[PDB]
RNA sequence: UUCCGUUAACGAACGAGACCUCAGCCUGCUAACUAGCUAUGCGGAGCCAUCCCUCCGCAGCUAGCUUCUUAGAGGGACUAUGGCCGUUUAGGCCACGGAAGUUUGAGGCAAUAACAGGUCUGUCAUGCCCUUAGAUGUUCUGGGCCGCACGCGCGCUACACUGAUGUAUUCAACGAGUAUAUAGCCUUGGCCGACAGGCCCGGGUAAUCUUGGGAAAUUUCAUCGUGAUGGGGAUAGAUCAUUGCAAUUGUUGGUCUUCAACGAGGAAUGCCUAGUAAGCGCGAGUCAUCAGCUCGCGUUGACUACGUCCCUGCCCUUUGUACACACCG
């Protein structure tokens, strides 16, 4: 009996399940993944025998505190993964949507560069030194 | 820079124990050195 | 109808199929210990293996 | 029936009856020497022709167990299987779980099989006995299979898929997949007779 | 069938198993596991794995606990 | 006086049991043998207890020092461990009747609590990875 | 006068280095010394597989080379001397004779 | 005493006593910390800390002498590599030595000259006290 | 082609066997502080508490010590004994005994004759030819050998609950350790660090130190709950460290993040008969760094068969032949 029970949570524009544990139901949301969602689930303070649905809201505000200010809970500079970033210097978290733009401005650089993995993401060969007579 | 000290060659070196000969040469002069096909 | 006989193998003869996976045994049938008739086995049997058969009537013949 | 040596310290191999006296030499539980606490005798059979006769049959079904590769080898796990199996078996029949055993393995062997043979100048296939002893064996690949087959992807745990197996061929419904295959199999045999 | 998906609705915890479906469940033979009911009555595993420690703190029915976390019952004795 | 040391062998495990004198004491590697500690093996281990009984074991105490091989074959070790070492006791403080007796109790139910398994691994051969298997070979 | 002698020695035949080893301690038992002896360390073998061939066609098959090297050794009390003068007979070609003083 | 114990039941016995005794200091990074490179999320349980110190002064108590380049071989594992085959990989060497720190600042275990690790008389002493007390 | 025997053959030579290595049995022999077990003493801890009892530590002129470990000398099995089949020969099947009764298991060695098999890129092995200074010689610098629409071969990881994750628990064997510069090859121990890795005090040229090699699968208690899921871990971003003179088309190892195919696989096809297949990890070779390979090693440990000549081939005989580069005639 959840009277309230949600089964979808709309967190971060990612549309987390409500049927599912906490946290597992977080890593739905594309930056964070179990090890990270562990973190949060600890540091906000959560029940983890908890299926993400049956919280409440107050907790649920918390999870987002902790998300978009990993520095300010004290989590370590190694656990994040945006470390001494190159457009500006700081150690952030990307989050959803901001992953896929970073990702796409890395590459983007690479291209103006004239860089060789620019260009092999360019031609859509492989980029980290891989075989390719007989792969892909 | 490490060669067959029978033949000066580059590859197939054995050297484990210190031999450093080649896989060929070791085979025709395993005899003289001791090294007995038992099994 | 047909019911189940039951028979004794009382010696094996040999083997017969293709590629010897069949055996040929002479059985005895344990309510009329008078009629004894040539069957072939499919599995390890020896002398004295208690075979059902599902009817009675067929017989093998020999090296079939 | 002096024998008080018990599977587990728990089932009693006295007063387990094997009906058919055509397998009734190749089932390993009516006299002494065949009675055990465990079924995980590290035993030398395979070395002769009908040794595996004397193996005791709840060890030839856990030996069964462990296949598939990822499975190879896995001894302890089947046993446990086989335990928690018997657990359950006797928490639903109320009644010696090694008779239902031995009944499944009996009512879950066929009689009869059709292979190609060459008569008289021309290969075709006619309907043959099976021994004893491949009936055992048939038996208990089928019940196995059966199981091994009911619990991949399922939530049902191996040991009740056996178990399940088992009371099933014990009763001979029609129901297991032991009792189809071996009804399958005798009706090929039977149409080629 | 959802039976960890379904932990959590009105009904699971309203009177679903404390007694409403579980009087029965074991009774068919007297005596049958919930580990084996996960699948004959449909409902599988942890909205009811958590439910028959809760049946052991209500004192309705005696259990075993083991290696593949197979779990067993028994309905009243 | 009574003191023997009697080895069991298996696979490369080794188990040897010590004997003295005591009242009802078994311990291997210093821990009771109630707990030898694959528990599905462990009916294995107590087979000798109960096939002789408890009461054949009032007035000797067994350090069984066990080592080598794996958990199953350390476990068939000290099953041997305890069958020799009960027949060389009777043998040789007891009567040779009554060892007799013991022998044939032990030796009806299973011939390896006295005899060792011969068994050892078969080394392996170049052209594949095992004693027999070979590398999967291809024609085209 | 009397020290801790070990004598240790190494061979690639077993039956070379036995006699070698049995002439010693019969030597030190004639003057009643204490020879604790002969001690038998367990035999190293030296193991190199190689491919028969010389050019990498055919059947892959090797050959298997092996010397076993066997290590003994024998403990006396005495003066240096008297070892020595022991220590002086015949020795069969391939023994390896180190003699040292323990602590 | 310990040995006639069975391990898991005093582990837990003995865990659960070092939380009522007292109390020891507990990092600030207990919840974080994976316990080994090859791990894949930290200790499920909350109360792991203890549990890891109650299971490795019982390490010491039936041996003598052991570093910390032992016990992360105690504690290391099999470590999957994806596609490539796994190996055996050792756990970390940073709880292994707080632990053992900890037992030190409780006077339970100390640091044993030839190096390695030793049990306390007075360690012992609990330990057994202990012991006499599971089921 | 082993033997009995037959017999225009008689007497011999190789190959098979014998032989050698490893494994299997030995409370029998020789021993062993670089292996240990036992007892006794002292030390700790429990406790009907004072002794006794249990569990560890430590030291020796304890052993009428060598069972366990090591390695030497030997012993042991010969089908020896019994039954049945057989010229009642050579042999075969069964059985008690026994560590062992397929030649006990597994290898090493291995005939005549041949191949236009492979190797001139192992060899200052070699004929002939080519080149020999503006070199096809040698050495240096940089690049490639790794490039990628695609076809093939050996494989590694998997498709999950007979499972993944996280605790607790804990059992091997075979091997390896160049003056390795001034601590250096294998590295214990102590401290710093989340990891990666670092600093210091050290041992070992080794049954002595690493290392009783504290391996994994496995066992155990929880979490997951049939969901491309917490199965799977490809592709990719950022960032740290290590090796090396230099890491870029990422050497490799870490941290966080990214979460592809894959729902047990068509026709075809490979290896396998007992400690075997399969599962699991470990060592060595290569090596400054890199093992998804190869060569070994232990661990867990089955299903089936104990046949046949159907398919693929092999040996011997008889037979046909227009084949002899020999039916790919
Ligand atoms: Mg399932
Ligand atoms: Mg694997
Ligand atoms: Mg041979
Ligand atoms: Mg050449
Ligand atoms: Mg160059
Ligand atoms: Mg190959
Ligand atoms: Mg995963
Ligand atoms: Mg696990
Ligand atoms: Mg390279
Ligand atoms: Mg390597
Ligand atoms: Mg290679
Ligand atoms: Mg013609
Ligand atoms: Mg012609
Ligand atoms: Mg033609
Ligand atoms: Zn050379």
């Amino acid at each position: 009996a959840g009277e309230e029970f949600q089964h979808i949570l709309r967190v971060l524009n990612t549309n987390v399940d409500g049927k599912q544990k906490i946290m597992f139901a977080l890593t739905s949301i594309k930056g964070v993944g179990r090890r990270f969602s562990n973190i949060v689930c600890k540091k906000a303070d959560i029940d983890m025998n908890k299926r993400a649905g049956e919280l409440s809201a107050e907790e649920m505000d918390r999870l987002m505190a902790v998300v978009h200010n990993p520095r300010q809970f004290k989590v370590p500079d190694w656990f994040l993964n945006r470390k001494k970033d190159y457009k500006d210097g700081r150690f952030s978290q990307v989050v959803s949507n901001a992953v896929d733009m970073k990702l796409r401005d890395d590459l983007e650089r690479l291209k103006k560069i004239r860089n060789h993995r620019g260009l092999r993401h360019y031609w859509g060969v492989r980029v980290r030194g891989q075989h390719t007579k007989t792969t892909g | 820079s490490r060669v067959c000290r029978v033949c000066g060659n580059s590859h197939g070196l054995i050297r484990k124990y210190g031999l450093m000969c080649c896989r060929q040469c070791f085979r025709s002069n395993a005899k003289d050195i001791g090294f007995i096909k038992y099994r | 109808d047909t019911q189940v006989k039951l028979a004794v193998v009382v010696k094996v003869m040999g083997r017969t199929g293709s590629r010897g996976q069949v055996t040929q045994v002479r059985v005895k049938f344990l309510d009329d210990q008078n009629r004894l008739i040539m069957r072939n086995v499919k599995g390890p049997v020896r002398e004295g293996d208690i075979l059902t058969l599902l009817e009675s009537e067929r017989e093998a013949r020999r090296l079939r | 029936p002096g024998g008080d040596v018990k599977l587990f310290n728990r089932w009693t191999f006295e007063d387990v009856q094997v009906s058919d006296i055509s397998l009734n030499d190749y089932l390993a539980v009516t006299s002494m020497k065949h009675y055990t606490f465990l079924p995980h005798s590290a035993g030398r059979y395979s070395a002769k022709r009908f040794r595996k006769a004397q193996c005791p049959i709840i060890e030839r079904l856990t030996n069964s167990l462990m296949m598939h590769g990822r499975n190879n080898g896995k001894k302890i796990m089947a046993v446990r299987i086989i335990k928690h199996t018997m657990e359950i078996i006797h928490l639903l029949t109320d009644a010696n779980p090694i008779q239902i055993i031995v009944d499944a393995i009996i009512n879950s062997g066929p009689r009869e099989d059709a292979t190609r043979i060459g008569s008289a100048g021309v290969v075709r296939r006619q309907a043959v006995d099976i021994s004893p002893l491949r009936r055992v064996n048939q038996a208990i690949y089928l019940l196995t299979t059966g199981a091994r087959e009911s619990a991949f992807r399922n939530v049902k745990t191996i040991a009740e898929c056996l178990a399940d197996e088992l009371i099933n061929a014990a009763k001979g419904s029609s129901n297991s997949y032991a009792i189809k295959k071996k009804d399958e199999i005798e009706r090929v045999a039977k149409a080629n007779r | 069938g959802k039976q960890k998906e379904k932990v959590n609705n009105a009904v699971l915890f309203d009177q679903a198993t404390y007694d409403k479906l579980l009087t029965e469940v074991p009774k068919y033979k007297q005596i049958t596991p919930s580990v084996l009911s996960e699948r004959l009555r449909i409902n599988g595993s942890l909205a009811r794995r958590a439910i028959k420690d809760l049946m052991e703190r209500g004192l309705i029915r005696m259990v075993s606990i083991h290696s593949s976390q197979q779990i067993f019952t028994r309905a009243t004795n | 006086p009574g003191t023997v040391q009697c080895f069991g062998r298996k696979k490369t495990a080794v188990a040897v049991a010590y004997c003295k004198p005591g009242r009802g004491l078994i311990k291997v590697n210093g821990a009771p043998i109630e707990l030898i500690r694959p528990e599905m093996l462990r009916l294995k281990a107590f087979e000798p207890i109960l096939l002789a009984g408890r009461s054949r074991f009032k007035d000797i105490d067994m350090r069984i020092r066990v080592r080598g091989g794996g958990k199953t074959s350390q476990i068939y070790s000290i099953r041997q461990a305890i069958a020799k070492s009960l027949v060389a006791y009777y043998q040789k403080y007891v009567d040779e009747a009554a060892k007799k007796e013991v022998k044939e109790i032990f030796a009806r139910y299973d011939r390896t609590l006295l005899v060792a398994d011969p068994r050892r691994c078969e080394p392996k051969k170049f052209g594949g990875r095992g004693a027999r298997a070979r590398f999967q070979k291809s024609y085209r | 006068v009397q020290h801790r002698i070990r004598i240790t020695l190494s061979s690639k035949s077993v039956k070379n280095l036995e006699k070698v080893c049995s002439d010693l301690v019969k030597g030190a038992k004639e003057k009643q010394l204490k020879v604790k002896g002969p001690v038998r360390m367990p035999t190293k073998v030296l193991n190199i597989t190689t491919r028969k061939s010389p050019c990498g066609e055919g059947t892959n098959t090797w050959d298997r080379f092996e010397m076993r090297v066997h290590k003994r050794v024998i403990d006396l009390v005495s003066s240096p001397d008297v070892v020595k003068q022991i220590t002086s007979i015949t020795i069969e070609p391939g023994v390896e004779v180190e003699v040292t003083i323990s602590d | 005493t310990v040995k006639d114990v069975n391990p898991h039941e005093f582990v837990k016995a003995y865990s659960a006593h070092l939380k009522r005794s007292g109390k020891m200091e507990l990092p600030e990074w207990v919840d974080i910390v994976k316990t080994a490179r090859f791990k894949e999320l930290p200790p499920s349980d909350a109360d792991w800390y203890y549990i890891r110190a109650a299971s490795m002064a019982r390490k010491i108590y039936l041996r003598q002498g052991i570093g910390i380049g032992g016990f992360q071989k105690i504690y290391g594992g099999r470590q999957r590599n994806g596609s490539r085959p796994p190996h055996f990989c050792k756990s970390s060497g940073a709880v292994s030595r707080n632990i053992l720190q900890e037992l030190q600042k409780m006077g339970i275990i100390d640091v044993d000259p030839k190096g390695g690790r030793l049990i306390t008389s007075q360690g012992r002493r609990d330990l057994d006290q202990v012991a006499g007390t599971v089921p």
